[PDB]
């Protein structure tokens, strides 16, 4: 579900936001991104990559 | 000649403003200060 608040546990990386979707472009290996302050800002999702 | 001096020194004013990135270290020190105490307080919760 997007665009609404509410919790999620993907891969372990558990929190509370809102999932909206990106235009980031990660590598074909990594699994959540991180801003400047090592803050978690952006998830793969395990099942749609 | 006063008034050309002032408009000269004005000129000369506006362009050294413009070609030294170091004049307005000043209120750049407060601002990276502030920016880099908050990244410190945030960067703090990952912590145990
Ligand atoms: C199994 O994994 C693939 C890769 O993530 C995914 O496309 C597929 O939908 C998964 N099957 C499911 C969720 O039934």
């Amino acid at each position: 579900v997007k665009n609404k608040c509410v919790n999620f546990n993907f891969n372990g990386l558990t929190g509370t936001g809102v999932l909206t979707e990106s235009n980031k472009k990660f590598l074909p290996f990594q699994q959540f991104g991180r801003d400047i302050a090592d803050t978690t800002d952006a998830v793969r999702d395990p099942q749609t990559l | 000649l006063i008034a050309n001096q002032f408009n000269s020194a004005i000129g000369k004013i506006q362009d050294s403003l413009s070609s030294t990135p170091s004049a307005l270290g000043k209120l750049q020190d407060v601002v990276n200060q502030n920016a880099q105490a908050l990244n410190t307080l945030v960067k703090q919760l990952s912590s145990n």
